[PDB]
DNA sequence: TGCGAAATTCCATGACA
DNA sequence: ATTGTCATGGAATTTCGCA
DNA sequence: TGCGAAATTCCATGACA
DNA sequence: ATTGTCATGGAATTTCGCA
């Protein structure tokens, strides 16, 4: 068996919706198996079409063989698996209701939720603005099992923005009380 | 003047006047009998005047002056003033084409790694497409890796809006770009700073300084067009097409495709190379560090046989950069504050201003 | 295709396989062992298709092409198919640069006589300068002695007073001038036949073929330019100043100005030579025709290292000569029917038109 | 004493008036001394200004040493003699009443007049547009006391416009009756 | 240990406004 | 305070298949 | 029959849209 | 059925003045 590789398999998937920000309401998150890196969307709808916009942007500048995905509307649709079909691209779905990643790529999807939420409170509405920084982030944070970042394994060199302190991520105690303030 | 011409008539020897010719007066003036023909000796303090005369008829040259004054008079020496009033006329200096060529290029370190350095610039307007009318290329130093943004304007903002899109993937340690409205702005030095990222320009009007970039903006342009052959020129619609066709061909002297040279590994794009299946990805990176330094790297060419090299003080002239018709193609005279390398150069231009500038955008004052 | 591939697999020899690599199947596939790896050998009812595929990716040239197809496959002589199909690129052959230099320039011999020969050519426009805004340069092949006329434009009827105007004087063999609407409408065609005028024009888009005009302009720009420095750009009066400035001017390589090869003798002008003073008209002219027949001839110079010279029967390509954005640089390939000179040819252009044409706005199409 | 030139002294003249032809009304001759050469150049006036602006035309071509004149208005003004002294051109005036040019330069004046005569009859008014073929004529006609027409001398070459009739230049006898019939 | 032919490398040419 | 580049296709050179 | 310096010639460079 | 040209100013070469 050959060993894992970037551009192997990319495991895509929403989150939201989420405060309207510039008229956006979803994240369509896609990150790389082998390496754990991370590419983030702005879409206005969890739809194929969207969805189809969105990785035209990637699938122009990389190419996965595989594709996996749950079973949502936008990824079961017979149009979404004629644009894969023309790319070369298999699609790959887990069974309904049980989703099954890897540890690394369940961990980063975790990782993504947790820096999201933890953002959105104060600027609920500014995320747009935000997704550059957090996707370097995300690409910058090293791996406890692997002794490297995405980054590094995507590109093989070290980053010129090193994120140095493996941060908080957790809710601070003012930020507990005013997150239960924004959904009142 | 007439004190020299008057020793001369009596027969005694002045330095510079031949003794065997003889010299006489007739009409008023002092005349020699030269093998050509009788000349006048005009006296040292009507010489200036002379070569004044014959040099404005046409604003000539060194023989095209000297020949007229040849044809009536002689004195000592005679190119020696006609060179003096050419190092003299304005006109002239600021008019006349230069005939030295600018030195070797320079053929610049390719940055060592991806990300170390992005050249950027702006291709259009194009034929509209979808209300489009500008490209925005950024071509990675290292590696050839290119992005392509359609925009309306070459506008900092639309320039922003675009490499915010790009940097979320890196940032880069320097980004080189051309002296267009679009990166000089202050807007888009704050936006570069609020990243750490450090802004290098090419001299003015020298988009070779750009070559990295502007010789990928011929492949774009060379694509587009075949990819167009017969039909409307709807572009905007294959820039992402363009792109991924590029980044993924191979450049015959180095062996590799800038996708190569950027992951160490193909996508899964048509012909993808297997040749490091059975290799960790590790085994792998190691593969492309090594292959990332051998990178064949050309070396200045020789000298054209008539060049010049700039000097520390040399009096020198800029180009006018976009003159007006009948109007001189060159600035007044300027000097050489620093040769920054043998092809660029920092001027005091007479106002005076400190001015970076390429020695293809210059030429050595004449006659000194 | 399917017949070859099997008498190989039984270990038999077929000419273009070399019998001491290992042949086999695998998933349904005839693979071959070579030292760079494993790779596919398509059975040749398919390997067109496939060097189509490599080659659309990005419409690469001969190696790149190559080098994508040898990710997956080996068959005999892979580049000659590779150079079959970039051959039958319409979209390539149309839209690629040339890579082979023109042969070296001819140097044409000086026409013999002043009015042997008069080459016309415009200037402008200008800034207006008392409502006008071209001049008309008429410039004697022999002597060089030029002739200017404001207008308005650069029409035929503009052109045609003018010249009425300077064939007073005498009337010329031959008018040699390039594609101008002035010069090739048949109101001047007629003007022309009327006086005995034989029309000679350059072919299209080669200004280097009107070079004896042409050259002359820069000159009546040049010193025009200087004249003006730092006042408003009121050339009309200037015009007839240029004139007779450079009709007396020097030509350092020929030791004569123009005015002194049309008359043998100058005028009342500055600096006027007079080392024939003492010469009957007679002898005068006698040493004029043996000074005209002496001038200085160049020769063709040598050719670069790698440039090409038509053949009758060659095929092709015209420059397109105004091509529009993102449009193909050259026209469809066309035929070679008569070398005219070795820098000037006949072509037929697949309309098919008989063209006349300059090899400099020519490309030989490449792969044959 | 050194051989005669061209361009040693030029002769002018007016003719006219004439019948207006395209708003003109005289002719400014020029007559090279050594070759014998014509220039012509229509005017609306015999004035200085008319003269100055004509022979800024030849003085653009060739500088004589000298012109020689009768003592008309317009060559006797300060006006045409600081035009004169700016290119270095001497003035030469016959005394009044008492026209002297040379036998060549009469001879070729008298043909002048003669040839315009025969010529303006039958077109009174078209001779405006002839003048160029009237010069051509006059610098390729064979002088009888030197070997050569004033185009040889001038240039040094035959020229492609032979003016192989050695013409009539006399009033055919119905030109006679009807240049008669024009001045009734 | 050397031949004919194919493969690879060299590199002038020209175009990015 | 900065600096030319590189696809292209014939030709020149090297390597390959065989002996 | 030779030296130093001036004169002349050579010629690459660039510009005519 | 047509085709490059030539001013320019440093450098290279030749000639000049003298002996
Ligand atoms: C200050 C200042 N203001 N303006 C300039 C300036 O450079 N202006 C021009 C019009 C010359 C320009 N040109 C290119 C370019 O691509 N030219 C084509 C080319 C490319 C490569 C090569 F080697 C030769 C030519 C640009 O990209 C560009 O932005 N500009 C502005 O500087
Ligand atoms: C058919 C047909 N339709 N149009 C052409 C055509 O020639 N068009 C152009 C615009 C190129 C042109 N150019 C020049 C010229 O002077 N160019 C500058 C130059 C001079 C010398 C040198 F060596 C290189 C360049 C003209 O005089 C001229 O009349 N034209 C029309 O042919
Ligand atoms: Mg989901
Ligand atoms: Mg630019
Ligand atoms: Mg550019
Ligand atoms: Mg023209
Ligand atoms: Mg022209
Ligand atoms: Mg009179
Ligand atoms: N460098
Ligand atoms: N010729
Ligand atoms: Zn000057
Ligand atoms: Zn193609």
């Amino acid at each position: 068996d050959r060993p894992q590789k970037p551009f192997d398999k990319f495991f895509i998937d929403y989150i939201g919706p989420l405060p309207p920000s510039q008229g956006y309401l979803y994240v369509l998150v896609v990150v790389d198996g082998m390496t754990g890196f991370t590419w983030l969307y702005p879409t206005k709808a969890p739809s194929t079409s969207a969805t189809v916009k969105s990785l035209n942007v990637l699938t122009s500048i990389a190419i996965p063989k595989v594709i996996h995905s749950d079973q949502g509307a936008a990824f079961t649709s017979s149009t979404f698996a004629e644009w894969a079909k023309e790319r070369g691209i298999h699609l790959e779905f887990s069974t309904p209701y049980h989703p099954q990643s890897s540890g690394k790529v369940e961990r980063k999807n975790s990782d993504i939720k947790r820096l999201l939420t933890k953002l959105l409170v104060g600027r609920p509405t500014k995320w747009y603005d935000l997704l550059p920084v957090v996707q370097l982030a995300l690409n910058n944070t090293y791996s406890p099992v692997l002794k490297y970042t995405p980054h590094q394994l995507l590109f093989g060199i070290d980053s010129n923005t090193p994120f140095a302190n493996q941060d908080t991520l957790d809710l601070t105690r003012e930020e507990e009380l005013s997150l239960l303030q924004e959904i009142r | 003047l007439d004190a020299e011409l008057d020793q001369l008539l009596q027969g005694h020897y002045i330095k510079g006047y031949p003794k065997q010719y003889t010299y006489f007066l007739e009409d008023g003036k002092v005349k020699v009998s030269r093998p050509e023909g009788v000349k006048i000796i005009p006296p040292q303090s009507d010489r200036q005047k002379i070569v004044l005369q014959a040099h404005n008829l046409a604003h000539t040259g060194r023989e095209a002056t000297l020949l007229k004054i040849a044809n009536l008079y002689w004195w000592p020496n005679m190119r020696k003033d006609v060179v003096k009033q050419l190092g003299r006329c304005q006109q002239c200096l600021i008019t006349n084409a230069s005939n030295k060529a600018s030195g070797p290029i320079l053929r610049p370190d390719r940055p060592q790694k991806p990300f170390d350095k992005f050249f950027i610039d702006y291709i259009g307007p194009l034929p509209p497409s979808q209300g489009y009318l500008y490209v925005l290329v950024v071509v990675d130093g290292m590696t050839g890796f290119t992005w392509l943004y359609p925009t309306k304007a070459p506008s900092t903002s639309a320039t922003v809006k675009s490499l915010n899109v790009l940097t979320s993937i890196a940032i880069p340690k320097v980004i080189h770009s051309d002296q267009g409205a679009a990166f000089t702005s202050s807007t888009f030095a704050e936006w570069a700073k609020e990243r750490g990222i450090h802004l290098e320009f090419s001299t003015p009007y020298h988009p070779q300084s750009s070559g990295k970039v502007e010789r990928k903006n011929s492949d774009i342009k060379r694509l587009l067009t075949k990819l167009l052959v017969g039909r409307p020129t709807k572009w905007y619609d294959l820039l992402p097409v363009v792109q991924l066709a590029l980044n993924n061909t191979y450049s015959p002297v180095l062996k590799y495709t800038p996708h190569q040279l950027l992951f160490g590994i193909d996508s899964n794009t048509p012909f993808a190379n297997q040749d490091t299946l059975d290799l960790t990805r590790e085994e792998e990176l190691s593969l492309l560090q090594e292959i990332r330094t051998s990178l064949y790297h050309p070396s200045t060419p020789p000298a054209s046989s008539r060049s010049w090299s700039p000097v520390v003080g040399q009096l020198v002239q800029e180009r006018v950069a976009r003159p007006a018709s009948l109007r001189p193609r060159w600035h007044k005279p300027s000097t050489v504050l620093k040769v920054l390398n043998p092809r660029t150069v920092v001027i005091l231009d007479h106002l005076g201003n400190n001015r970076t500038v390429s020695i293809d955008n210059l030429k050595p004052t004449s006659h000194q």
